[PDB]
C-alpha cells in the first residue's frame, strides 16, 4: 500500500489483474474437484441401526454418531495424521462435516444396496447375497462363498484391525498427502521470503529507498523491486497451475476410482489394487481421499496333471465353466480360479467334434446323468 | 461489476471486483524515552566566552541537540543559519558538532556571516562562503562592559595574510608593520597585533559587547552522533494505526502480549521475516503486531436480463469493521439469510450458498447436499426392479483449441 | 602454541527476538573445531574479527587495547575493567606499555569455577563487543558444552582496527571467518544449538 | 527506451504462451478421454459403471461440435420395484442348490 | 565461476535454488515412471529351459 510503488505499478497493465482470473482459475478447480470425487450420488443415505452384515465388523469405518464433526474413526486417524502480505487462504466450497456426510452416504449405498444406488435408485440387499455376486463377479461359484461365510467375516474384520494399526504405527503411508501440503508451505514461505531480496537495489525495505533517495533515483530501485517481485508472483502462480493440472490428474483418477471401484466392481487387473477385486469403500482425508480395496487373492495350491480336453465315445469333450484335472487315479473338472472338484458329466462339458484333432486328449469316462 | 468484466449485461453468478483494506485510521510513532540533550547550558547561560582570536571549541558529539529553544531565545540579538533552515535542524543529524564561541564588539558582527572579511573573519576565525551552520549572538554589555573599560577583550587587528575556513591563531608574536625589524618586541612599527576593545559602558549600541556562538556542523566517514530530538506519540492499542519505532516502519493493529522476549532484542520476525512485534521504546512492553484487516470483495447476483438486486461477500472479513449476515466466509452483506437450506444456485464458500427467491431477494443459506434416505435394508429381505426406463444423456468434451499463431517480431517489433 | 575451539563462539547476529525456529544466516563466525592460540605475551593482529575467553574466576585479567598501531599515531582504543565496571577510552594514547602490580583524545564511556569471554568485531564504522559470564567445572581446554555471547556495547567510533593485547586465568584467541550457519532458537527466543555449514557433508 | 518495451512485450509474450501451453495439456488430456469415449462407448459397450454416461450402458452415439464432441449415451435404468423375502439357498431334501 | 557475478546472482535470492529443485524434482520423476511401469512384479520370473 505505499503509494509511489501504487502509482508505478499501473506502467506494466494486465500483469497484476490477470494473475486474479488465473489464481481464480485454480480456485474452481478445488471444487470442481472435490464434488467431482464425492459428489457422484444423488441422495445422502444413512444406514440402519442394526448389523445383521453376516459377522463383518465396519463399525471402524462408519461415522460414529457421538463423534465431533460425523467422521469414521479410521478418518479419524487420518485427520489426525495430516498435519501475510496480500496472501488470502479461501475456504473450500464444502466444509469437512459434509465431505463426511458423502463419505457416509456411498458407503451406506454399498453397504445396503450393492452397485445399484451408482446406476439407478438404492435396492437393498443381504451382504452376504452382495458378496456372493462379488464373488461370481471374479469368477469362482457363489456358493463356495456362502459355504465359508464365517471365515471369510473373520479374515475380513482381521484385515481390517490391520489396516488400524498399519495406519497408526506409521505415517509414511499418508506420505502423498503430506507431501501436496508441504509443496505448498514451501512454495508460499518462499514466495514471501522474496520479498526480502533485493534485485540488484540499493534496498528490499519499500519505503526506506523513498527516504533514502532523489524522486528520480527510487523510481529506478523501485521499478527493480516491482520487476523482482513481479517475477517472482508469475513464477510462483506458473508452479501453481501445473500443480494444479497435476492435482487435477489425480481428481480425474479419483473420480475414476469411485465410479469403477466403489460403485461397482471394475474388473481391470490392477486398478482396484493388487488382487482381484471385490469392492471398495472410501474414507475421506485432508485435501484427499483414502480407499479401502477389499480384494480376494488366492494363497494355497497345488499341481495336478491336466488334460486340454478328455475322449469319451470316440467325440472330443471339453470343460464347460472350468478345467479338467487328475492327481493320476481319476479325472475331475473345476473352476478355473479355486479348487473345488466335481463328477465330469455331459452337462460339467460341452461336445466338439471327433478326439483325433486335440492335442494332449486324454481317454475317460463321462457319466451321464 | 459491470465495470469490472467490461461489459453492459452480466450473467447469473459471483464475481471479484476489488480490494477492501481498513484504512490506517492515524500514525503511531515511537522514540527512545527523552535522554542525553546536549551541553547547551553551558553554551547559552555559562559565566564568561573567550577572547576571539582564541575562541573556544568544544566537540558535541553522542547527544541530541535541540535547536528549537535557540531559535526559540528572543534573547539573542542575532541568530542566523546558512546552507539550512533554523527549522529543519531538529531533523537533521551529524558526526559531530562545535560551539565555535567568544566575544566581540557588535559592530564586528558585520563580518560573522559566510565568506566576509574583516578583522574578525579574516585574522581571527574565517567564515567559508560554503558555511552549513547557524551564526548566534547576544548583547552583554552588562558583564562584559566595565566602568574606566574592560580591556581584557581582545581580537587581532594585524596579521600577515588571512586565516584559512575555521582556523584558530593564538599567535601574539609582533606584527612588523614595515622595514623595521622587530624580533617580537613592541614599539613603532612593532604592533600587537591583537588589540582591545577596551568596553566602556558610554558605548553605542553597536560598540558594545556581544557574546557569540558559531555552531559547526559536521558529518564525515564516521556515523552521525549529533542529531535534533524526535519525537514520540501517545500509543494507542487495538486499532489499525500506521507506526514507526525508531526506524521500524510499518502499519498494523497494535496489541500487547504474553511475549517473553530476551532484554536486549527490539523486535520480533514470524516464520518467514515478516515482523511480528515491537518493545516500545519508553515504557518496555512487548507489542505484538497483527495484520489490517483486508479481503476481496465479491459480488453475488441473478442474471442481469432477471434483476439489479446485488449482494455483496468480504472475504474471510469479520462484520465488525465493514440486511447484515455473518459466515466462514466473511460477512455477507445485502443477502438475506433464511434456514431452508436449499441446493446450490450460486457458491460462496465454507457450505454457503445464494439464490433469487420470493417481492423477490437474495437468499443466503447453508447447502442441501441433496436428500437424505434411510434404506429400509435388513439381511432377511431384497428388492428387485419390476419396471425399467432407458435414458439418454448428454456429455461434452472440447478437443481442439483455436489453432493460434504469432509473428513474435511483428508483435514485439511492427 | 595451538589448542582447538570445537562448538564455542557463537552469538546473537541482530537484536531479534525469533520464536523456536531453526534461522539460519552468514556473518562472521569462529569456524566450528577451529584452531585458537592458548595462554596463561605478544601484541597481535585482529584479523577480521577477534574471539577470546579465558576462566577468569578473579579478574585479574583486566583489560584490552584495539587499533592500527594500537598506541599513539591515531585514536585507539583502551578498555578495562575498574571492578566497577568496563571503561572505554579511545585516546591516541601514551600510557603505560605493560601496566601490571607487584604481589589527540576524543572520546570515552563507562558501562576452575567460572569463564568469561568476549567477541569484538567492527561494521560500517561501529564497534561491537559481544560478551559471556557462566559457570564452568572443567580443568584445562575450552568447555565443548554449547552457549551464546550477548551484546554490550555499540559504538560509533569508527575507529579502523588491525592489531590488539590484553592487559591484566588460562585465556585463548581465536579468529572469526565469513561462514554461512544455521541456528537453533527455542519457545524463548535464546538460541540453543549452531551449525557450521561448511564444517563436513552432514553439516552442509 | 525501447529496449523496456522489448522487455514489457517479450515478458508479456512468454506468459501469453505459458498459459497456452498449460492450456494445451488440458485439451490433450481432454481428447486422450474423448477418443477413449469413442473406442469404448461407441465402437463397443462398456461395463465400465458410469464412464458412459449414467446406470448401466447400452451405446452412445458422437454427433459433432464447434472445438468438440457431444456424446448422446444410451443407458437402462430400473424404474420401478417391489421388495421380497430371499434367502442365499434353497435346502431340497439334504442337499443345498443355489441359484 | 565468477564471484563478481556470483554476488549479484544472490541478491536475486531463491530463484537458483529453486530452479536447481525444480529439475531436482523433474529427475526424480523419471527413476519413479520408470519402476512404475517395469516394476509392477516382485518376483523374477527366469524363463522355462
Ligand atoms: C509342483 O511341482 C513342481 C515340479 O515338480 C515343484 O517344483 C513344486 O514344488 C510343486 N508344488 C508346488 C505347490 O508348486
Ligand atoms: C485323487 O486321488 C484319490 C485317491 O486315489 C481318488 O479318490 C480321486 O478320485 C483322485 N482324483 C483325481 C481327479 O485324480
Ligand atoms: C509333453 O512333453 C513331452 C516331453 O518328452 C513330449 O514327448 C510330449 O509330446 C508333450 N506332450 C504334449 C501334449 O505336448
Ligand atoms: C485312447 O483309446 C484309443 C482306443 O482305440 C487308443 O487307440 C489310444 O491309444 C488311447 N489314447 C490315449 C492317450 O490313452
Ligand atoms: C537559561 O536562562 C533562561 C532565563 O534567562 C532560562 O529560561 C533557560 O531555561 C536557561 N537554560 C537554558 C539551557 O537556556
Ligand atoms: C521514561 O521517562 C518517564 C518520565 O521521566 C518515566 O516515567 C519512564 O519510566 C521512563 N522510561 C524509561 C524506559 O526510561
Ligand atoms: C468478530 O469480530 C469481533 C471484533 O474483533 C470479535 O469480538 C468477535 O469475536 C469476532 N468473531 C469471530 C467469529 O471472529
Ligand atoms: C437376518 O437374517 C437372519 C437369518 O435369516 C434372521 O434371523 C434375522 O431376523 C435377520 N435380521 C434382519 C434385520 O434382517
Ligand atoms: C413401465 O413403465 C412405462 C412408463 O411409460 C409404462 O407405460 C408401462 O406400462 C410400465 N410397465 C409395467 C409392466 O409396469
Ligand atoms: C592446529 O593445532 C594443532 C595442535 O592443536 C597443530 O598440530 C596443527 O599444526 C594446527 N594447524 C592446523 C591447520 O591443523
Ligand atoms: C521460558 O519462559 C518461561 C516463562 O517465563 C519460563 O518459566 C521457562 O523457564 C523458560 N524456559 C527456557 C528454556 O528458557
Ligand atoms: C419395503 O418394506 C419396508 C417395510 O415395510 C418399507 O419401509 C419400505 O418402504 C418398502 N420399500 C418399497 C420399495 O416398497
Amino acid at each position: 500500500d505505499s503509494t509511489e510503488c501504487s502509482n508505478l505499478l499501473l506502467q506494466y497493465g494486465s500483469f497484476c489483474t490477470q494473475l486474479n482470473r488465473a489464481l481464480t482459475g485454480i480456485a474452481v478447480e478445488q471444487d470442481k474437484n472435490t464434488q467431482e470425487v464425492f459428489a457422484q450420488v444423488k441422495q445422502i443415505y444413512k444406514t440402519p441401526p442394526i448389523k445383521d452384515f453376516g459377522g463383518f465388523n465396519f463399525s471402524q469405518i462408519l461415522p460414529d454418531p457421538s463423534k465431533p464433526s460425523k467422521r469414521s474413526f479410521i478418518e479419524d486417524l487420518l485427520f489426525n495424521k495430516v498435519t501475510f502480505n496480500g496472501l488470502t487462504v479461501l475456504p473450500p466450497l464444502l466444509t469437512d462435516e459434509m465431505i463426511a456426510q458423502y463419505t457416509s452416504a456411498l458407503l451406506a449405498g454399498t453397504i445396503t444396496s450393492g452397485w445399484t444406488f451408482g446406476a439407478g435408485a438404492a435396492l437393498q440387499i443381504p451382504f452376504a447375497m452382495q458378496m456372493a455376486y462379488r464373488f461370481n463377479g471374479i469368477g469362482v461359484t457363489q456358493n463356495v462363498l456362502y459355504e465359508n461365510q464365517k471365515l471369510i467375516a473373520n479374515q475380513f474384520n482381521s484385515a481390517i484391525g490391520k489396516i488400524q494399526d498399519s495406519l497408526s504405527s506409521t505415517a509414511s503411508a499418508l506420505g502423498k498427502l503430506q507431501d501436496v501440503v508441504n509443496q505448498n508451505a514451501q512454495a508460499l514461505n518462499t514466495l514471501v521470503k522474496q520479498l526480502s531480496s533485493n534485485f540488484g537495489a540499493i534496498s528490499s525495505v519499500l519505503n526506506d529507498i523513498l527516504s533514502r533517495l532523489d524522486k528520480v533515483e527510487a523510481e529506478v530501485q523501485i521499478d527493480r523491486l516491482i520487476t523482482g517481485r513481479l517475477q517472482s508472483l508469475q513464477t510462483y502462480v506458473t508452479q501453481q497451475l501445473i500443480r494444479a493440472a497435476e492435482i487435477r490428474a489425480s481428481a480425474n483418477l479419483a473420480a475414476t476410482k469411485m465410479s469403477e471401484c466403489v460403485l461397482g466392481q471394475s474388473k481391470r487387473v490392477d486398478f482396484c489394487g493388487k488382487g482381484y477385486h471385490l469392492m471398495s469403500f472410501p474414507q475421506s482425508a485432508p485435501h484427499g481421499v483414502v480407499f479401502l480395496h477389499v480384494t480376494y487373492v488366492p494363497a494355497q495350491e497345488k499341481n495336478f496333471t491336466t488334460a486340454p480336453a478328455i475322449c469319451h465315445d470316440g467325440k472330443a469333450h471339453f470343460p464347460r465353466e472350468g478345467v479338467f484335472v487328475s492327481n493320476g487315479t481319476h479325472w475331475f473338472v473345476t473352476q478355473r480360479n479355486f479348487y473345488e472338484p466335481q463328477i465330469i458329466t455331459t452337462d460339467n462339458t460341452f461336445v466338439s467334434g471327433n478326439c483325433d484333432v486335440v492335442i494332449g486328449i486324454v481317454n475317460n469316462t463321462v457319466y451321464d446323468p | 461489476t459491470k465495470c469490472t468484466l467490461k461489459s453492459f449485461t452480466v450473467e447469473k453468478g459471483i464475481y471479484q471486483t476489488s480490494n477492501f483494506r481498513v484504512q490506517p485510521t492515524e500514525s503511531i510513532v515511537r522514540f527512545p524515552n527523552i535522554t542525553n540533550l546536549c551541553p547547551f547550558g553551558e553554551v547559552f547561560n555559562a559565566t564568561r566566552f573567550a577572547s576571539v582570536y582564541a575562541w573556544n571549541r568544544k566537540r558535541i558529539s553522542n547527544c541530541v541537540a535541540d535547536y528549537s529553544v535557540l531559535y526559540n531565545s528572543a534573547s539573542f540579538s542575532t541568530f542566523k543559519c546558512y546552507g539550512v533552515s533554523p527549522t529543519k535542524l531538529n531533523d537533521l543529524c551529524f558526526t559531530n558538532v562545535y560551539a565555535d564561541s567568544f566575544v566581540i564588539r557588535g559592530d564586528e558582527v558585520r563580518q560573522i556571516a559566510p565568506g566576509q572579511t574583516g578583522n574578525i573573519a579574516d585574522y581571527n576565525y574565517k567564515l567559508p562562503d560554503d558555511f552549513t551552520g547557524c551564526v548566534i549572538a547576544w548583547n552583554s554589555n552588562n558583564l562584559d562592559s566595565k566602568v574606566g573599560g574592560n580591556y581584557n577583550y581582545l581580537y587581532r587587528l594585524f596579521r600577515k595574510s588571512n586565516l584559512k575556513p575555521f582556523e584558530r591563531d593564538i599567535s601574539t608574536e609582533i606584527y612588523q608593520a614595515g622595514s623595521t625589524p622587530c624580533n617580537g618586541v613592541k614599539g613603532f612599527n612593532c604592533y600587537f597585533p591583537l588589540q582591545s576593545y577596551g568596553f566602556q559602558p558610554t558605548y553605542g549600541v553597536g560598540y558594545q559587547p556581544y557574546r557569540v556562538v558559531v555552531l559547526s556542523f559536521e558529518l564525515l566517514h564516521a556515523p552521525a552522533t549529533v542529531c535534533g530530538p524526535k519525537k514520540s506519540t501517545n500509543l494507542v492499542k487495538n486499532k489499525c494505526v500506521n507506526f514507526n519505532f525508531n526506524g521500524l516502519t510499518g502499519t498494523g493493529v497494535l496489541t500487547e502480549s504474553n511475549k517473553k522476549f530476551l532484554p536486549f532484542q527490539q523486535f520480533g520476525r514470524d516464520i518467514a521475516d515478516t515482523t511480528d512485534a515491537v518493545r516500545d521504546p519508553q515504557t518496555l512492553e512487548i507489542l505484538d503486531i497483527t495484520p489490517c484487516s483486508f479481503g476481496g470483495v465479491s459480488v453475488i447476483t441473478p442474471g442481469t436480463n432477471t434483476s439489479n438486486q446485488v449482494a455483496v461477500l468480504y472475504q474471510g472479513v469479520n462484520c465488525t469493521e465493514v440486511n447484515v449476515f455473518q459466515t466462514r466466509a466473511g460477512c455477507l452483506i445485502g443477502a438475506e439469510h433464511v434456514n431452508n437450506s436449499y441446493e446450490c444456485d450460486i457458491p460462496i464458500g465454507a457450505g454457503i450458498c445464494a439464490s433469487y427467491q420470493t417481492s423477490q431477494s437474495i437468499i443466503a443459506y447453508t447447502m442441501s447436499l441433496g436428500v437424505e434416505n434411510s434404506v429400509a435394508y435388513s439381511n432377511n429381505s431384497i428388492a428387485i426392479p419390476t419396471n425399467f426406463t432407458i435414458s439418454v444423456t448428454t456429455e461434452i468434451l472440447p478437443v481442439s483449441m483455436t489453432k493460434t499463431s504469432v509473428d513474435c517480431t511483428m508483435y514485439i517489433c511492427g | 602454541a595451538y589448542t582447538n575451539s570445537f562448538t564455542r563462539g557463537v552469538y546473537y547476529p541482530d537484536k531479534v527476538f525469533r520464536s523456536s525456529v531453526l534461522h539460519s544466516t552468514q556473518d562472521l563466525f569462529l569456524p566450528f573445531f577451529s584452531n585458537v592460540t592458548w595462554f596463561h605475551n605478544p601484541v597481535l593482529p585482529f584479523n577480521d574479527g577477534v574471539y577470546f575467553a579465558s576462566t577468569e574466576k578473579s579478574n585479574i585479567i583486566r583489560g584490552w587495547i584495539f587499533g592500527t598501531t594500537l598506541d599513539s599515531k591515531t585514536q585507539s582504543l583502551l578498555i578495562v575493567n575498574n571492578a566497577t565496571n568496563v571503561v572505554i577510552k579511545v585516546c591516541e594514547f601514551q600510557f603505560c606499555n605493560d601496566p601490571f602490580l607487584g604481589v589527540n583524545c576524543t572520546f570515552e564511556y563507562v558501562s576452575f569455577k567460572n569463564l568469561r569471554e568476549f567477541v569484538f568485531k567492527n561494521i560500517d564504522g561501529y564497534f561491537k563487543i559481544y560478551s559471556k559470564h557462566t559457570p564452568i567445572n572443567l580443568v584445562r581446554g575450552l568447555p565443548q558444552g554449547f552457549s551464546a555471547l550477548e551484546p554490550l556495547v555499540d559504538l560509533p567510533i569508527g575507529i579502523n582496527i588491525t592489531r590488539f593485547q590484553t592487559l591484566l586465568a588460562a585465556y585463548y584467541v581465536g579468529y572469526l571467518q565469513p561462514r554461512t550457519f544455521l541456528l537453533k532458537y527455542n519457545e524463548n527466543g535464546t538460541i540453543t544449538d549452531a551449525v557450521d555449514c561448511a564444517l563436513d557433508p552432514l553439516s552442509e
